[PDB]
């Protein structure tokens, strides 16, 4: 996570996603609906 | 059209605006973002062909579907923007640099607006920046959003709406329920006051068995729209594919200008060489030695040096 | 970029859910306890109690990536291929090899 | 997010509406939080019983007067507990009389 | 820049020009070269022949919601030639009904 | 503050650091819409109070 | 006022000795201090990803 | 500063206040301390009698080309002394005249 290549996948059509992306997701608090997450930052993004 | 919560709005605190804003976008090299809402731009009241309107869902207890015109709705973000195109749940726009992408359908008092947090800054493609495309210099390939609506970037999958409940549906009445769905407006008012008690009624039903309104929840069924896979509907029984929309303003290669620096005076000396180079704007200048050892050399230069 | 897709939560009124495996990329699931959510009315379940909520989330290739995204290439040996032009005498020739 | 309506004109001490029985917290236990309105959402016109948690009409109505920018005339109003902190928000919409 | 004018409520497939010879490209070359509008200039009201250069009116030209824009009623294009790159520039003026 | 008159735009400017600030531990640009609750500080909108 | 909660962080053990991955967008404060006779009292602003 | 007051529509040459006088510096050393006019202060309706720092009408005084900056006809001027360095305002309001 955060790093290269953190979404893989054999082409941009494929179906067979890989990914370990370290998302987490944290118990709602505020009493309107939503769900709320956190995620490492695009590991694309940091080695671009 | 479906309202959705909202993060920040005009008073500053949790909105459920039929203009939540979605994904933003920003690969365009020209600066276009793609935005995705959550109220539909490019259709009429039926959802059929139109241009000058656009369609959010309500907030009267009815919860039906109005049509405002588009001229309302306003982009901005750390200043106005200027709308490129409008296709129902997209619009691509124009914003000059920005903390936050604003979407205001205020108009008048109207003030309903949504505004997410999207880092914008402004870009520039080639080795040298340039604050607008310059008149002269060599042209190199770029990429760019299609102003052309019909051009896919993609799809989102659409599912059936899940139920919705509201609560002026319930009334309770000396400690006794009664469910009033609005006229021609048959709700199902399922409710489990110790067992399980469901049925449709399309009158001022009092739910027998049943004493507490948190035990009771009332809700039509108007299946017949579609919604996006939002995050702020609680999803139906099935949530299996409904429909696919295509996504507009595809991303497609095109030409960009971009300047030309100023060519260095060469001053030559015993192996070796002086660049007096020359730029008011960062330029990048790299020399890499044509043997073995590469020994490249990356700058970015400001200004004038040796 | 990847984009990070939340499918629509689902709430079980005061029952309770299970989180089922999926293959979805770093597919994740998880199970919380009572809830009693608002979503424009004020009450979206009833019986404020063991309100199961699942919340489930993926991730997708973003719309733009079809034209910006990196393709990873291991490399082997290299061939050399040359295009000669050879002038004997008065005539000349091109031709490309390897 | 509480949602409630009303209309103009509305008597001072008009009923609008208990927030902690909505929000199942228990009225006894009020006093318990110091339970009252967020000071930077607080208008004249709406008014809290903060033992009973009773929301009445503090000034007389007037979608004229409140309501410049805000046409379905919402006003927009926050509540919080300290024991623990806990904190909701109501919105209040002035709608039109029909004996017009 | 090809500038070019269009009178209003012209018919679809109206022509305007052509702006393959008025720039001298060659007809023949222009799907060699990959003659095609700037992706980020097109607009709804225009549209080009990929093949000849003969520009003809794509939509009925609405002398009100283009003119929201300008009463100059400016409609504003750029095409391109991919090998070489070279950039080029239209614009089409909507001239009022003389004859009203 | 600038009133305006009609085209009577009479006005006083003057200077002073006006940051944006936030309270805890963690910059942001809006108050997130999930999160822990903290003791804050904020002005009493009521024309009434007293400072 | 709310404010946010940052990423959890991952925690690698070795010995005598952590490493804590830290992923924070935006500032975040980091306040680390021993339970001896020295705090060592260490204060630091991060940003980004590091270690 | 000194406050003035003049009749709108008054002639070229139509005194209105003596700078000079009310502020009380010597007239015969304002040319002495190079007295005149600060230049990005100066307006077109009026001019300077350096002699004796006199300001006259130099253009017809009218609301509708005065007082476009502001409705408030209250129109400005600023003055300078060179040795030693002084620095003077000039406030002319301009009178809804009783003829009106």
């Amino acid at each position: 996570p955060g790093a290269f290549g953190d979404i893989q996948a054999s082409s941009l059509d494929a179906t067979d996603i890989v990914a370990r992306t370290d998302i987490r997701l944290l118990k709602p608090s505020v009493k309107n609906i939503h769900v709320p997450y956190t995620q490492a930052v695009s590991g694309y993004e940091m080695w671009k | 059209p479906y309202l959705g919560f909202c993060p920040y709005c005009r008073h500053s605190a949790p909105c459920f605006s039929p203009i939540k804003i979605e994904n933003v976008w920003d690969e365009s090299d020209d600066g276009s973002i793609r935005i995705q809402v959550s109220a539909q731009f490019g259709y009429n009241q039926a959802g059929t062909a139109d241009v000058t309107k656009f369609r959010y869902m309500s907030y009267d207890h009815d919860h039906d579907i109005k049509e405002d015109s588009m001229e309302k709705l306003a982009i901005s973000t750390s200043g106005p923007c200027r709308r490129l195109g409008h296709k129902g749940y997209f619009l691509l726009a124009q914003c000059p640099p920005g903390d936050s992408v604003t979407v205001s359908i205020t108009s008048g008092a109207s003030e309903n607006s949504c505004t997410v947090e999207k880092k914008i800054r402004r870009k520039f493609v080639g080795r040298e920046e340039y604050l607008f495309p310059p008149v002269h210099g060599k042209l190199v390939k770029c990429h760019v959003y299609d102003h052309l609506k019909e051009t896919s970037a993609g799809y989102i999958t659409m599912h059936r709406p899940g139920p919705h409940a509201y609560k002026s549906y319930l009334e309770e009445a000396s400690g006794e329920v009664y469910i009033k769905p609005p006229s021609g407006k048959n709700v199902t008012y399922e409710c489990k006051c110790g067992d399980y008690s469901t049925g449709i009624v399309s009158t001022r039903t009092k739910m027998n068995g049943c004493t507490k309104a948190k035990q009771c929840i009332a809700y039509k069924r108007d299946q017949t729209k579609w919604v996006f896979n939002s995050p702020d509907l609680i999803r139906h029984t099935d949530h299996s594919v409904q429909g696919k929309l295509h996504i507009p303003f595809r991303l497609t290669p095109t030409v960009c200008p971009v300047p030309l620096a100023h060519t260095p005076t060469v001053t030559k000396w015993f192996k070796g060489i002086t660049l007096h180079l020359t730029a008011t704007r960062p330029t990048l200048l790299t020399t890499r030695k044509l043997g073995l050892r590469a020994d490249a050399t990356a700058e970015w230069i400001t200004g004038t040096t040796s | 970029k990847f984009h990070t897709v939340v499918p629509s939560p689902q709430v079980k009124c005061c029952g309770s859910l299970e989180c089922k495996a999926s293959s979805k990329a770093d597919y994740t699931c998880r199970v919380f306890g009572g809830v009693y959510p608002f979503m424009w009315g004020g009450a979206q379940c009833f019986c404020d109690s063991e309100n199961t909520q699942l919340s489930e989330a993926y991730v997708e290739f973003a719309p733009d990536c079809t034209i910006d995204h990196a393709v990873a290439l291991k490399v082997h040996t290299a061939a050399l291929k040359v295009g000669l032009r050879i002038v004997y005498g008065n005539t000349t020739a091109r031709l490309d090899t390897f | 997010q509480l949602h409630y309506t009303v209309q103009e004109e509305q008597e001072h001490g008009t009923f609008v509406g208990n927030i902690a029985e909505d929000l199942g917290l228990d009225i006894t236990k009020l006093s318990a939080r110091g339970f009252q309105t967020v000071p930077n959402s607080r208008t004249p016109y709406l008014d809290l019983n903060l033992e009973t948690g009773v929301l009445y009409v503090n000034e007389k109505i007037d979608r004229e007067q409140i309501c410049k920018q805000s046409p379905s005339c919402v006003l927009h109003l926050e509540v919080f507990l300290e024991n623990p902190l806990e904190l909701f928000q109501v919105e209040i919409e002035v709608l039109d009389i029909n004996d017009n």
